[PDB]
């Protein structure tokens, strides 16, 4: 399925909000996000069907 | 989350530049069930609905291990990992597996006690240590029965060795409990559905339970949930009347941060900048995940000031006056009495699934506003 | 007839739309008998319509089961008397489950369980008519509790729905989640 | 996909199996002979199931334990069938009535009769094997005193006309068996 996902963030250190769109064309995933778990202080992994989203900022992982 | 091509709006800020998001192409045949993670962050492990096992490295981005369902037993009630992340444990209802990943070999297999179908909970505990040259572990096995198993498990590269040690049998069915290892000593928290909060603690050979004092003012409350910071060995404790932040070992209640009533199964805490100066364990900032009890909006209260505005004398390593002379850059920063901590509101829709960062510094999450077919 | 082909088409589309509404709303027999009379004498969709009736209405299973087995005892008589069967695995599993569900509703569940235990469940594919989905869903639900004493079917059947849906959610994503969760307690058994 | 040694094993087994079915009609039969058959039959063939369905019918205390294997072989023949079926009318009827027979021998009665009453007996073609005959004979036997009661829609009449056309091929023996079949026709006409 095509999917209009909604990325966003709100820093406490900056007290600031921002956001991004995240298209997902032809995804076979159907499930809602979660269970979630941060993969680091700067980065988080989250369940999305069998697949797992990985997101981060300032990360050395990238 | 595969799609034929993911996309996001092109960034105009360095604030978003380092911000990034990537797939791991490797996958379960079918949707995820449950997972567990190493403290090192380098290691990761996962299981699907098909209960295939997968483990993966985070920084080196290279495959570590894969296991198909038919290699595995029909029942798989539980899962657990060592803090090093160098080894793996699995609980089929009748017998546990212990397998290395970095050096894939059958380190051990061992039958263990169970009382089906009461819900499992599990905790690893590192020994006197000597990795890699020699090792040991202390397998806690919490149960909804309120039984709490503990096992010896000395292990060496020669081949994992095993022996049972003790069977705790705590009163009443349990809401929650967690491991808490101070560098000085092992300790383990234990909430009851009764709301009792016992803690076993390892005085070496001694393994002493102790009755922590939830105090008289709100004893009757059904709890939401206790949560703490094991590296801080500090006990936060949910109540609608105000969370506890009780001390351990020498043990005392300190203070209760002012809060809105909060939904059960929600409470958790995170902190920036771990350090252990002068025996103290101060952190740069603190933050507070929980779903709201009523509005049910996601909520993450913040505390601390910073970047240079404040330093957190969380607890005191010794609740005594002290004059040890070593450099304390934090003294240049303003002292924090509880009064100025000043929570920072940011109520948000539940629909945006989201988590507080482990350091508590940053919010992250997503939701689908909409989706559509190939047509 | 060349006509009864097209009548069978309209009754086909009229049934595929009536089964998907049986999950969000409470649906009544009057809508099925409309499809049955709209259908032709001995067509393809006339057999599937009766199955829908046998599945969607437990208060009318005995009388319904007769009408199904009569329409099948009829399809067979006018196959030899005018002779090799053409059934695929998905329509085998479809009749398979639909019978066991019909016999759980008739009290012989002392038997209907052991029949549900030996159901060969297909894999993941595009082909998955809403008739077979509604049966596989309502049969998974009606056997999610009793079947624990094998237990492979509930998990396999729930996975069929979860990964074998093909139709839009409508108070059903929570229901499919209920299927996955019941399958989870089946894993937790 | 079968070698050239097991094809002969199946032909040899299929003749012994046919021999045991017709012999079971005028002599006293046992399983000791079927164990020798199924073991002689190669490990994954049609003759296995025919040897099993014969064991299901010819041994009634062993219904529970021979029904186990009849389903095992069929759930296994289905197992590799994907990892499209084409079944014959008489094959359906044989399995149909053989299950009805196996259920009555279990203690279902009602369930045994209703399945029996929905059996679709084939017309009268060349598809007549001693197994299909032995099943229809013993099933007519254990069911004629039960389905004959309710009167309205029954196959008892159609079933007996099947066993009529059954006995009468290359058996050429032994008059008294044919006399027994005549006793069967007498049993039907007097019914």
């Amino acid at each position: 399925e095509t999917q209009v996902w909604e990325v966003w963030m709100y820093s406490q250190s900056e007290k600031k909000h921002r956001s991004k769109s995240l298209k997902m064309y032809n995804s076979l995933i159907i499930a809602d996000p979660g269970p979630s778990l941060a993969v680091s202080d700067r980065c988080v992994a989250i369940v999305l069907g069998n697949y797992v989203a990985l997101v981060g900022y300032g990360s050395e992982i990238f | 989350g595969w799609s034929d091509h993911d996309e996001l709006s092109t960034d105009t800020t360095l604030h978003e530049e380092k911000f990034r998001i990537e797939p791991v192409p490797v996958h379960h045949q079918l949707d995820i069930l449950k997972i567990a993670v190493s403290e090192n962050y380098k290691t990761f492990a996962s299981v699907g609905l098909d209960r295939c096992l997968v483990v993966w490295d985070l920084r080196q981005w290279c495959t570590k291990l894969v296991l198909s369902k038919e290699q595995m037993p029909r029942t798989l009630k539980a899962i657990a990992l060592d803090p090093q992340g160098n080894y793996v444990s699995l609980f089929s209802k009748d017998t546990l597996f212990i397998l290395n990943v970095e050096s894939p070999s059958l380190m051990l297999q061992h039958s263990y006690h169970c009382k089906p179908n009461s819900k499992l909970n599990v905790f690893w505990m590192p020994g006197t240590h000597k990795d890699d040259e020699w090792k040991n572990f202390e397998l806690v096995v919490v149960e909804s029965s309120g039984e709490i198993q503990v096992f010896s498990l000395t292990i060496e590269i020669e081949g994992a060795d095993i022996a049972l040690v003790e069977k705790f049998q705590l009163s009443s069915p349990i809401i929650k409990s967690i491991s808490i290892v101070s560098p000085t000593a092992n300790r383990i928290a234990c909430l009851t559905e009764s709301g009792e909060v016992t803690v076993y603690s390892k005085k070496g050979p001694v393994w002493s339970p102790k009755i922590l004092s939830q105090n008289k003012n709100y004893l009757t409350e059904t709890k939401k949930d206790i949560y703490g910071i094991a590296m801080a060995d500090i006990l936060f404790l949910a109540r609608d009347s105000g969370v506890d932040m009780i001390d351990l070992k020498n043990d005392e209640l300190l203070h209760s941060f002012t809060l809105p009533p909060i939904k059960v199964n929600t409470f958790s805490v995170g902190v920036s900048n771990s350090r252990f100066v002068n025996g103290q364990f101060r952190v740069s900032s603190i933050s507070f995940c929980f779903t709201h009890a009523v509005t049910e909006k996601v909520l993450y209260y913040y505390y601390g000031n910073e970047s240079n505005e404040s330093y957190i004398i969380l607890n005191k390593w010794d609740q005594q006056p002290n004059l040890v002379d070593v450099h304390d850059p934090d003294n240049s920063l303003a002292s924090l009495t509880f009064d100025e901590l000043q929570e920072n509101i940011h109520e948000v829709e539940d629909a945006s699934e989201s988590v507080m960062s482990s350091d508590g510094l940053y919010i992250f999450g997503m939701r689908r506003k909409s989706s559509s077919g190939i047509s | 007839s060349p006509l009864e082909v097209l009548a069978s088409w309209y009754a086909a589309d009229l049934l595929d739309a009536l089964l998907m509404e049986s999950l969000s709303r409470k649906v009544e027999i009057s809508e099925i008998e409309e499809i049955i009379s709209l259908c032709p004498k001995n067509s393809s969709i006339i057999r599937h319509a009766l199955l829908a009736k046998l599945v969607l209405f437990p208060e009318n299973t005995a009388d319904s089961l007769n009408e199904v087995l009569a329409a099948y005892k009829n399809t067979l008589d006018l196959c030899s008397q005018d002779s090799v069967l053409k059934i695929n695995l998905s329509k085998l599993f479809t009749l398979h489950s639909c019978l066991s569900l019909a016999l759980q509703r008739l009290g012989y569940g002392d038997v209907s369980k052991r029949m549900y235990q030996e159901i060969f469940v297909p894999d993941s594919d595009a082909d998955i008519t809403p008739l077979s989905f509604i049966i596989s869903w309502t049969a998974l639900n009606t056997f999610a509790p009793i079947c624990t004493s094998e237990n492979d079917v509930v998990e396999k059947m729930a996975m069929y729905v979860r990964t074998a849906i093909g139709t839009l959610k409508i108070q059903d994503l929570k229901l499919s989640r209920k299927l996955i969760n019941s399958c989870i307690d089946i894993g937790s058994r």
